[PDB]
Formats: structure tokens, C-alpha cells, sequence
């Protein structure tokens, strides 16, 4: 398996999105909501905690192997393109690093 | 001592932290204990509430 991430990431450029001059990207989300917080009406605002997901595709990344699926934790997230996704309405957010990312 | 560093040294040689103990040959079980050194305060006007672990995985 390691043979395969390393092929992966062999002569792979994540600054740039896949298919970046044929057509947009397809990225396709998912929340499930754990709680809404408490609605601050003096600030105006409201805590959130959300499972985000997001799946797209990356020919880059295909592989032939009998695995059909690598499962990762965090390490390799920042080895790869990620989609620049943010919260427009958010005056404060946070991810979560413990005990691990 | 020598022996210790060449032991550190090449504990991690052809090593992947990537993937999980025994990845694709069995399940990685993991034997988890807590030591509550203090129960923290309990925050009524947040439902939220504090506690100080020693948090242990083998
Ligand atoms: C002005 O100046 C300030 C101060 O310098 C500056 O603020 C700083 O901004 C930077 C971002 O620009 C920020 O750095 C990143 O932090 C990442 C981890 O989290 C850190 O923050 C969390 C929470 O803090 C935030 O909390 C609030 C929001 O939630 C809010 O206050 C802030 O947003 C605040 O940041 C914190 O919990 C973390 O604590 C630790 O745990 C991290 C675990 O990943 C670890 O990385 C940290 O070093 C740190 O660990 C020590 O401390 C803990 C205890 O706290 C101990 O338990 C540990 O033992 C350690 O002693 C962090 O503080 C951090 O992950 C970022 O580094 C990752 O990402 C960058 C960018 O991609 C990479 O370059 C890094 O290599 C690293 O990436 C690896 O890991 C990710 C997964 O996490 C993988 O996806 C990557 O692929 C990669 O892993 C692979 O490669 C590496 C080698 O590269 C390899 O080792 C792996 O095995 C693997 O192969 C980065 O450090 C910084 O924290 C923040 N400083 C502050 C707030 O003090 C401003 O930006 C400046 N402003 C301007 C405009 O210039």
C-alpha cells in the first residue's frame, strides 16, 4: 500500500485543482449537524458543531490495485489538492486537533 | 549509549505511519484507560462541563 501512495504523490502538483483547463470542479457536500449551540441575540450570532464532507474527483490520484479503497487519517491531507471551501457567514471558526486533527 | 541510538535510530527505517498496525491482515485493538485527576466544573449556562484526564491507549 505504501508503493501505491507513493505513486500517488509521485509528480503530483497540488496547487493546482483537477481538471483545471477542462471544466469546474464537481465537489458534492454533506453536513451532519451535531448541535446548533446557543443564539446569542446581543452578538447576533449562533454556535454550530457540524461533521463536513466533501467528495470530488482527482484522475490524478487513480490507482489500479486490488485495494479499491485507501482509508487515512489527516497526514496526508495537506499532500493533496483540497478545495478552498469556506464559511461566509462565520464570524469565528475552529477545527479540531485533539487528540488528533 | 551506542546501542541505544542505533536502536532509536533505526526503529523507524522503511517505516509508513500512514497506515495502521496490521493494516489489511487483522483489526488494530486498541485498550483504552482514564485517570480523572479532577472533575472540572460543571458550566450550567453552557451544558458544558470540565475534566482534567490522564488519557491512556495501548
Ligand atoms: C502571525 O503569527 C501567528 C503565530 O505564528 C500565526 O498563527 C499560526 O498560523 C499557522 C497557520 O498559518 C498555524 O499553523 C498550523 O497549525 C496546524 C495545527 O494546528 C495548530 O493549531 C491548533 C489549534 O490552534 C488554533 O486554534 C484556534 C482555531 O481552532 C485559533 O486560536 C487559531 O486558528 C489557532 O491556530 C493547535 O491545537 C495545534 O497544536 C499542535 O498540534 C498540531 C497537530 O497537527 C501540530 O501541527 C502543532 O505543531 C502543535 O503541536 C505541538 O503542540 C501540541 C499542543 O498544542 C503538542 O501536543 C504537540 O506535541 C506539539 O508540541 C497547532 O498549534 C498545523 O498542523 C500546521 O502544520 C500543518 O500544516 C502546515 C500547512 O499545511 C504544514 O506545513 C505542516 O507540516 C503541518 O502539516 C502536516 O499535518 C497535516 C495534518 O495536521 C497534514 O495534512 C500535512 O500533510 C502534514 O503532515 C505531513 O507532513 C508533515 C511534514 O510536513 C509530516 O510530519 C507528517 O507526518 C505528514 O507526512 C500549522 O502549524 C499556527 O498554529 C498558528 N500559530 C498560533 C496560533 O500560535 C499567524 O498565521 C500569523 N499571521 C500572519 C497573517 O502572518
Amino acid at each position: 500500500v505504501t508503493v501505491i501512495l507513493n505513486n500517488l504523490l509521485e509528480g503530483y502538483d497540488n496547487k493546482l485543482r483537477p481538471d483545471i483547463g477542462v471544466k469546474p470542479t464537481l465537489i458534492h457536500t454533506d453536513m451532519y449537524v451535531n448541535s446548533i449551540g446557543p443564539v446569542n441575540a446581543i452578538n447576533m450570532e449562533y454556535t454550530i458543531d457540524i461533521f463536513f464532507a466533501q467528495t470530488w474527483y482527482d484522475r490524478r490520484l487513480k490507482f489500479n490495485s486490488t485495494i479499491k479503497v485507501l482509508r487515512l487519517n489527516s497526514n496526508m491531507v495537506g499532500k493533496i489538492w483540497i478545495p478552498d471551501t469556506f464559511f461566509r457567514n462565520s464570524k469565528k471558526a475552529d477545527a479540531h486537533w485533539i487528540t488528533t486533527p | 549509549t551506542t546501542v541505544f541510538t542505533r536502536i532509536l535510530d533505526r526503529l523507524l527505517d522503511g517505516y509508513d505511519n500512514r497506515l495502521r498496525p496490521g493494516l489489511g491482515e487483522r483489526v488494530t485493538e486498541v485498550k483504552t484507560d482514564i485517570f480523572v485527576t479532577s472533575f472540572g466544573p460543571v458550566s450550567d449556562h453552557d451544558m458544558e462541563y470540565t475534566i482534567d484526564v490522564f488519557f491512556r491507549q495501548s
